[PDB]
C-alpha cells in the first residue's frame, strides 16, 4: 500500500504534445527523397499542374509520419491502386508512373543548352585551327 | 556454347570472390591485436612466428 | 520423438494467439455498445469475456 | 581387412603371432608393426635404423 | 613436512557470491565449506 | 473455451518439450525451443546449425539488411524473448546471449544425439542443461557485479 | 601582395598547411593553401571493425555465387573408354 | 564406439598434426567446432579433423552426416590437447577445418593427406 | 657427434645419445671410469632422441623423445620399463628428472619435467605414474602454460623444491616453480630484471645459488633465499 | 579563491538550513513517497504513518518500548535537534545509535523502514549520524530501500572511509560486494568501521545472522585481499607488513575469538584467524597465542568447528608442541578421538596430535 520507491533521476521535445503525438522524424535517405519530391512537386507535374511556393531555406519538417491511403467506401472501382500499382516510396511510384520519357527528353534538351558552347565547342574550333 | 560461357564467367566469380576472402582473413590476421604469423609482407617474406597466441 | 506434431502445434500457438485477439477486440466493441465503461477499465481479454459471462 | 599400413611406401614382408589375437609383421620400412586381429587395432611399432652398412637408408 | 595453500580468491569470493547477504546457508556449514576449500588433504 | 484450450495447448507442449530435449526445456524455456524448432524445421536441422547461427535464427531480414549494407549486425534472435537474457543490462545481454548460444548448440545435439539405456532419468538425461544453467548464472552474477569505475573524490575545496 | 606584412599571425597558421615555394614543394607547387579532402588518419580498432564487416559482405556473396555456380555446373552437365 | 573410421596410427597422426601446424602458420584455417561446421556449410571444407577426447562424443557427432552429404573426407585422431596445442591456440580444440585454396605446396600437401584417410578408407 | 650426453649422480654411467634418428631415438650407456659400452636403449619414435636423465639411483633412466614418448629403463633388467605420454605435447624438446621419496622401484624420485616444442611444461609425479604396471595415459600432475615459444632449458632443485625453466627465443623466457604445489612465483623475474635471452641455467649444489647465462656471454647470479 | 575555498569549507560545515530554497530541499528528501509530495508533507501526517509502523514494529519486538518512552513521542514531533546545545545532541545521538542497533535485524520490513523515515524527517539522520547509518544499512547492498538511501544522502557529509560509493550516487545502481571488498582491501579503515559497529552490535547482544554472516564474507576476502598484497617477497618487509596487518586486526579479532554470547561471530573469528594462519606464513608464536585465545573462548556449539581452527593451526605450525594450557582445554574435549577421526576424514590432523601427544 506504501513501498520503498525507486529514485530515477538518470534537448529539445520529441512528441509534440499539442498535436497528438508526433514523434521527431527521423533522418532516413528515402525519406529525405521523398521531402525533396514534394518541394520539387512542381516540376513533376510538368506542364499541367501548378502549386504553391512553399519556399524555406531547408525543406524537412521536424516531425512528420510516412503513411498509407486507406479506402473510398463510396468509390473503390478506380480510385484504388491496383496491386502492381502499390508503391513502398512516393519516389518510385512517381517513378513507376507514365511521361519519365517526357522527362528524359527535356534532360537531354536542357543538357545541350547548358553545353552550348562552353568548351567543346572551343576545342572544336581548336581543331580547325591547327589543321 | 552459350551456357559454357557463361559456367566461364561464373567461374572467375568464384575464384575472384574466393581471393577476397583470403585477403580479408590475412588482413584480419595482419591486423589483429597480438602477434599471428601469415601471408608475406610487400617484399615477400612469409611471416612465420612461433610464438604463440597466450 | 517426432517432431511435426510440434511444428503444427507452434503454428497452431501462432494463429490462436491471432483469432484470439482479433476476437477480445471484437467482443469490446460488440459488448461496448452496451457497456463501454468495461472497454475503458479492464483491458485485460479474458477477464472481459468473464465478466460479460 | 585388419589394417593397412597408414603409409603407402611400406611393403609388408614378414608373418608371426606371438598370440592367439596379437600379430606381429615385420615391415620394409624398417618396421615390425604389433596389431590385435580382434578389431584390428594398433598395440605398437617398433623402428629400425638406417644401415650405416652405408647406403639404401630401409632397413 | 607443510607449508600455505594457494587458492583462487576468485574461488572465495564467489563462494561468498552465490547468494546475498540474507538468506544464506547457517553459518557453521558455510565454515566449513571455507575450510574445507582450505584443505591441504591430498 | 478457446482461451482453456490454448492453455491446455500450452501445458501439452510443455510435456512434450520436456519429452523431446530436456536440456533445451531445462536450460531455456519450452515455448523458447518450441519457437527454434519452428524455424528449423526439425531437430536434427536445428543441430545442424552451428551455433553463433542459433544467435541469429528469425532475424535474417534484418541479418542481410546489414550484411548487403554493411550496418552494425544485430545481436541476436529468439533468445531475447527467451528467459535467461531478461535480466541483464545492454552489452551484458548480448555477451550472456552468445555464450546462452553455444550452450544451446552443446545442449541440443546432446538431446538429439546421446543415446540413453532408456532406464535412464529425465535428470540423468538434462544433467548437461542444468549444468549450462549453473554456470550460466554464475556467469550473469559476475558480468553484473562488475565493480564500476572509481575516482579521485573532492572535498568541498575539490580537495 | 605588395602591402603585406612579413610577421602577420594568426591561428589558421597553427592550423593548416603552407603554400611555400618550388623550393620545398617540388614539381607540384602552385601557391594554393591545400587543406583536407575529407579523409583523416582513421585509427585501427574501427579499421578492423570495417574489415570484419567487409568480410561478412564477401563471404555471403561467395555463398551465392556457389549456390549458383553449382546449379549452373548442374544444367552444363544436363546439357552436355566409357563403355565395357 | 561410433569412432569408426579411426586413425590412431601414429605415423599417419603425426603427418596430420604436421600439417595442421602448416594450415595454423598459413591462416587457411578454421578452428572451433562452429567454426568447422561455417566452413562446410559454406563448402570451402577441403577436410575435417575432430579428437576422440571430447566428454561428450554426441557434441560433435553431427558433422559427419554433413561430410556424407557433403563428400568430404573427415577423421578421429585422439586427444584435445593435442589438437589445440598443435594448432598452437593453448586451449581444447575439438575440431579443426582445413581449407583448399587455389595453388599452394599446403593444398598439394593436403590432397595428400586425404588420399591417405582415403586408403584408410 | 658426441652432443648430448648424461652422467648419472652416482658418477657411474655416461649415456651418449645418437646420430640415427630414422623412427626412433637409441643412445648407449657407457662405464665411465673403464670409458666402455656397456649398454644401449632404442626407442620407437618420429625423430629420435629430444632428452634423458637418470634416475636419483643411477640404475634406470628416462629417454623423451620427439611427439613427447617418455620411456622407462632399467639397468638390473638391461630393458625399458615401459612407455608412456606427456599429455597432448606434440613435440618435446627438452626433460628432465628429479625428486626424492618417490617409487623406489622407478628410482625414488618424485618429479618429472617434460618441455614441449609449442612452449608448455608438463610436471608429473611418478608415484602417481604407477598402475610393475605402467598408465599408458597418465593424467597431469600440473600442465604449464605461462610461456609462449618453446622451453629452452629447465632444471630441477637438488632438494626437491624449485623448478626453473626458460625460453631463448623471448627476451628472458624464465620462470620458476615451487613444489609440491606447483605454480609460478608471482613476483620474480621483473621485465628489468636482467636476464638476457636465457640458455644456461644450474641450482648451486647447496640450493642456495642460481646461475643464469643468456646467448651473450653474460652469467648472473641469484641468492635464493627461503 | 582562498577565502572562496575557506567559505566552502564552512559551507561544508554548515548544518541547519539559512535560506528558504535550502529548508525546502532538505525538508522534501526524503525515503517512502516523492518529493513533489514530500515538499507539501507536513510532520503530522508523517507523525501518524510512521507511528502505526512503530506500534508494528514494538508488538513485533518487546524492546522498542525505551524509543516508545523517549523517541517516538508527542514531544518528538516539536523537537528540533539544530536548537539545542552539544551534550544535549550527543545524549540524542547516542539515543539514535542504540536504536539503529536495536533496528538492524529487522531491517527490510516497511514498519521499520517507516521508522527509518521518521528518523531522517523529524531528525536529518542522514545528516548527523551518516556514519552509523550508512553502517548499519551497508550489508543490505542488493536492495532498493539502500538505493533510496543513497539517493538521498548528502556527500559532502558521506565518511571519508565511506566515499567509495561515489560512482554510484553519480549513477543510481546498487554496487556490489565485490567494490565493498576491494575497497576493504586496498582501504583499511572501511575494515576498521564495520568491524567497530559488527563488535558494538554483538557487545550489545544484538547481533544477528545476516549482519554475521555479511561480516564473514567482509572480513574473509578482506584479510584475504590483504595478505594477497602483503605477500611481497622481500623478508624484514613481509614480517614489518603482518605487523602491521595485526596491530590492524589485533582488537576486533580477540574480542571475537572470545565473544562469549555469540556463537556465530565466534565461528567468523574462527573463519579470519584460520585463513590467517594457513595463508599467510605466520610466526609460530603468534600462531599459538591464536591457539590460545581459541582455547580460552570456545563453547560446545562452537567445539567442532573450533578443532577444525586448531588443526589448521598446528598444522601450519612448524615446531612440534603445544604450549601447555591448549593441552590442558583439550583434555577439557568430551568427545576427542571420535571427534579427531570425522575431522581427520577430510582435514589432515596429525601435527594437531603429535603436539598433543608431546604436551
Amino acid at each position: 500500500e506504501l513501498s520503498v520507491r525507486v529514485p530515477q533521476l538518470p534537448g529539445p521535445p520529441d512528441t509534440l504534445s499539442d498535436w497528438y503525438n508526433i514523434p521527431r522524424t527521423n533522418l532516413t535517405p528515402e525519406l529525405k527523397r521523398d521531402l525533396q519530391l514534394l518541394r520539387m512537386r512542381d516540376v513533376v507535374a510538368m506542364g499541367k499542374q501548378f502549386f504553391k511556393k512553399d519556399n524555406r531555406k531547408d525543406f524537412v519538417p521536424e516531425y512528420c509520419q510516412v503513411g498509407t491511403i486507406i479506402a473510398g467506401a463510396t468509390d473503390g472501382v478506380s480510385g484504388r491502386l491496383t496491386r502492381k500499382e502499390r508503391k513502398r516510396t512516393i519516389v518510385e511510384e512517381v517513378l513507376s508512373s507514365d511521361s519519365v520519357s517526357k522527362y528524359k527528353r527535356k534532360y537531354h534538351e536542357i543538357q545541350e543548352h547548358k553545353k552550348s558552347g562552353r568548351k567543346g565547342y572551343y576545342k572544336k574550333l581548336m581543331a580547325a585551327r591547327k589543321r | 556454347e552459350k551456357l559454357a560461357r557463361k559456367v566461364k564467367a561464373a567461374r572467375k566469380k568464384l575464384k575472384a570472390l574466393a581471393d577476397a576472402e583470403y585477403e580479408l582473413e590475412l588482413q584480419q590476421a595482419k591486423m589483429a591485436k597480438t602477434a599471428t604469423s601469415g601471408g608475406f609482407t610487400k617484399s615477400g617474406r612469409r611471416i612465420k612466428v612461433r610464438e604463440r597466441k597466450r | 520423438k517426432v517432431d511435426v506434431m510440434i511444428v503444427h502445434a507452434v503454428a497452431l500457438l501462432d494463429e490462436l494467439d491471432k483469432e484470439l485477439n482479433v476476437m477480445a477486440m471484437r467482443v469490446k466493441e460488440w459488448y461496448g455498445w452496451h457497456f463501454p465503461e468495461l472497454g475503458k477499465i479492464l483491458p485485460d481479454n479474458l477477464s472481459y469475456a468473464r465478466v460479460v459471462l | 581387412t585388419l589394417t593397412r599400413t597408414p603409409s603407402k611406401k611400406t611393403k609388408f614382408v614378414s608373418i608371426a603371432f606371438q598370440s592367439h589375437n596379437i600379430v606381429i609383421v615385420g615391415c620394409s620400412n624398417s618396421t615390425i608393426c604389433a596389431y590385435d586381429v580382434r578389431t584390428g587395432t594398433m598395440l605398437r611399432q617398433m623402428t629400425l635404423g638406417t644401415d650405416l652398412t652405408g647406403g639404401s637408408k630401409n632397413i | 613436512d607443510t607449508h600455505a595453500v594457494v587458492v583462487a580468491p576468485q574461488r572465495l569470493a564467489e563462494i561468498f557470491n552465490a547468494a546475498p547477504a540474507f538468506a544464506m546457508p547457517p553459518i557453521e556449514d558455510v565454515f566449513y565449506q571455507v575450510a574445507s576449500l582450505f584443505s591441504t588433504k591430498p | 473455451e478457446r482461451s482453456e484450450y490454448r492453455r491446455q495447448l500450452a501445458e501439452y507442449l510443455q510435456n512434450r518439450m520436456k519429452a523431446i530435449s530436456p536440456n533445451m526445456t531445462e536450460l531455456i524455456g519450452a515455448l523458447v525451443g518450441a519457437r527454434l524448432i519452428a524455424h528449423s524445421g526439425s531437430l536434427v536441422n536445428l543441430a545442424k546449425n552451428p551455433g553463433s547461427t542459433i544467435q541469429i535464427l528469425g532475424a535474417e531480414k534484418a541479418l542481410f539488411r546489414a550484411l548487403k549494407t554493411k550496418h552494425a549486425t544485430p545481436k541476436y534472435g529468439i533468445i531475447y524473448h527467451a528467459s535467461l537474457v531478461g535480466q541483464a543490462s545492454g552489452p551484458n545481454k548480448g555477451k550472456i546471449a552468445r555464450q546462452l548460444a553455444a550452450k544451446i548448440a552443446l545442449s541440443v545435439r546432446t538431446d538429439a544425439f546421446e543415446d540413453f539405456p532408456e532406464n535412464a532419468d529425465d535428470e540423468t538425461r538434462a544433467a548437461v542443461g542444468i549444468q549450462a544453467r549453473a554456470k550460466l548464472e554464475n556467469n550473469l552474477r559476475l558480468l553484473e557485479g562488475k565493480p564500476l569505475n572509481k575516482g579521485v573524490a573532492l572535498g568541498p575545496n575539490g580537495i | 601582395a605588395a602591402e603585406r606584412n612579413e610577421d602577420e599571425f594568426y591561428f589558421g597558421m597553427m592550423s593548416r598547411k603552407g603554400p611555400g615555394s618550388a623550393l620545398t614543394r617540388g614539381k607540384g607547387f602552385t601557391g594554393t593553401v591545400d587543406g583536407d579532402r575529407g579523409n583523416k588518419a582513421l585509427s585501427v580498432e574501427t579499421v578492423r571493425l570495417l574489415k570484419t564487416q567487409d568480410l561478412g559482405y564477401v563471404r555471403t556473396m561467395r555463398n551465392i555465387a556457389a549456390k549458383e555456380l553449382k546449379e549452373l555446373e548442374e544444367r552444363y552437365v544436363l546439357a552436355g573408354p566409357k563403355k565395357i | 564406439s561410433a569412432a569408426w573410421p579411426k586413425a590412431e596410427d601414429p605415423a599417419l597422426v603425426q603427418e596430420l598434426l604436421d600439417c595442421v601446424q602448416q594450415a595454423s602458420h598459413y591462416r587457411q584455417l578454421k578452428k572451433g567446432a562452429n567454426e568447422t561446421t561455417k566452413s562446410v556449410n559454406r563448402g570451402t571444407s577441403e577436410l575435417v579433423i575432430l579428437a576422440a577426447d571430447t566428454q561428450p562424443l554426441s557434441i560433435v557427432l553431427h558433422i559427419p552426416l554433413i561430410c556424407e552429404e557433403k563428400n568430404v573426407p573427415y577423421v578421429y585422431v585422439p586427444s584435445k590437447v593435442a589438437l589445440g596445442r598443435a594448432c598452437g591456440v593453448s586451449r581444447a580444440v575439438i575440431a579443426v577445418s582445413l581449407t583448399s585454396n587455389e595453388a599452394s605446396d599446403l593444398n598439394s600437401k593436403i590432397r595428400a593427406l586425404r588420399d591417405k584417410v582415403e586408403r584408410l578408407a | 657427434t658426441m652432443e648430448r650426453f648424461r652422467v648419472s649422480p652416482c658418477g657411474r654411467y655416461m649415456a651418449l645419445v645418437a646420430s640415427d634418428k630414422k623412427g626412433g631415438g637409441m643412445l648407449n650407456i657407457i662405464n665411465v671410469g673403464t670409458m666402455q659400452w656397456i649398454a644401449q636403449a632404442r626407442i620407437d619414435g618420429r625423430h629420435g632422441v629430444a632428452d634423458f636423465a637418470w634416475w636419483s639411483d643411477g640404475n634406470g633412466l628416462t629417454i623423451a623423445g620427439r611427439d613427447g614418448q617418455v620411456t622407462e629403463w632399467s639397468m638390473i633388467t638391461r630393458r625399458t620399463v615401459g612407455i608412456w605420454r606427456d599429455e597432448g605435447s606434440i613435440g618435446g624438446t627438452v626433460m628432465a628428472l628429479g625428486g626424492r621419496n618417490g617409487p623406489a622401484e622407478l628410482g625414488g624420485d618424485r618429479w618429472v619435467a617434460i618441455g614441449s616444442n609449442s612452449g608448455i611444461l608438463n610436471v608429473y609425479d611418478r608415484n602417481d605414474l604407477i598402475e610393475i604396471r605402467i598408465k599408458k595415459y597418465p593424467t597431469p600432475t600440473r600442465v604449464f602454460e605461462q610461456l609462449t615459444t618453446s622451453i629452452s632449458v629447465v632444471a630441477f632443485s637438488p632438494d626437491g623444491q624449485l623448478l626453473a625453466f626458460g625460453s631463448q627465443h623471448k627476451k628472458d623466457a624464465l620462470r620458476l616453480v615451487h613444489l609440491p604445489s606447483c605454480t609460478v612465483y608471482r613476483n620474480w623475474p621483473t621485465e628489468q630484471t636482467p636476464l638476457g635471452r636465457v640458455t644456461a641455467i644450474a641450482f648451486s649444489s647447496k640450493s642456495d645459488v642460481l646461475a643464469v647465462g643468456n646467448d651473450v656471454g653474460r652469467v648472473r647470479l641469484w641468492e635464493i633465499r627461503g | 579563491s582562498s577565502l572562496a575555498q575557506q567559505l566552502a569549507q564552512i559551507a561544508a560545515n554548515s548544518r541547519s538550513s539559512f535560506n528558504v530554497k535550502a529548508l525546502k530541499a532538505s525538508h522534501s528528501k526524503s525515503l517512502i513517497w516523492e518529493p513533489r509530495v514530500a515538499v507539501s508533507q507536513t510532520f503530522a501526517e508523517i507523525y501518524s504513518q510512521c507511528y502505526e509502523g512503530f506500534k508494528e514494529l514494538c508488538h513485533l519486538d518487546s524492546r522498542f518500548v525505551p524509543f516508545d518512552a523517549t523517541l517516538f513521542s508527542a514531544q518528538s514531533q516539536e523537537v528540533d535537534r539544530t536548537q539545542m546545545t552539544a551534550e544535549e545532541n550527543a545524549a540524542l545521538d547516542k539515543r539514535v545509535d542504540s536504536f539503529l542497533h536495536l533496528v538492524g535485524s529487522r531491517l527490510r520490513l516497511m514498519p521499520a523502514i517507516k521508522a527509518v523515515e521518521w528518523l531522517i524527517r523529524r531528525f536529518r539522520i542522514h545528516e548527523f549520524n551518516t556514519g552509523t547509518l550508512l553502517a548499519t544499512f551497508l550489508p543490505y547492498h542488493t536492495i532498493p530501500a539502500f538505493v533510496t538511501l543513497l539517493s538521498i544522502l548528502p556527500v559532502q557529509r558521506i565518511p571519508i572511509e565511506y566515499r567509495f560509493l561515489d560512482p554510484y550516487i553519480k549513477s543510481l545502481t546498487p554496487p556490489p560486494r565485490a567494490a565493498i571488498v576491494q575497497q576493504a582491501t586496498n582501504r583499511p579503515d572501511l575494515l576498521s568501521a564495520i568491524s567497530r559497529y559488527t563488535l558494538d552490535s554483538c557487545r550489545a547482544k544484538q547481533e544477528y545472522p545476516g549482519l554475521i554472516s555479511f561480516w564473514g564474507g567482509i572480513m574473509a576476502e578482506a584479510v584475504n585481499g590483504m595478505i594477497d598484497k602483503m605477500r611481497s617477497g622481500r623478508r624484514a618487509i613481509q614480517l614489518e607488513n603482518d605487523h602491521l596487518l595485526l596491530q590492524q586486526i589485533g582488537p576486533v579479532l580477540s574480542e571475537a575469538m572470545v565473544m562469549k554470547d555469540v556463537p556465530g561471530i565466534q565461528i567468523a573469528s574462527y573463519m579470519v584467524v584460520a585463513i590467517l594462519a594457513a595463508k599467510g606464513s605466520l610466526n609460530d608464536n603468534i600462531l599459538t597465542a591464536f591457539m590460545e585465545q581459541l582455547v580460552h573462548g570456545w563453547t560446545v556449539d562452537t567445539l567442532r568447528p573450533g578443532l577444525v581452527c586448531l588443526t589448521m593451526l598446528a598444522q601450519h605450525r612448524s615446531a612440534k608442541q603445544l604450549s601447555g594450557r591448549v593441552a590442558k582445554a583439550v583434555i577439557k574435549v568430551p568427545d576427542l578421538v571420535s571427534s579427531l577421526r570425522d575431522i581427520s576424514k577430510e582435514h589432515q590432523v596429525d601435527k594437531l596430535a603429535n603436539g598433543l601427544v608431546l604436551a
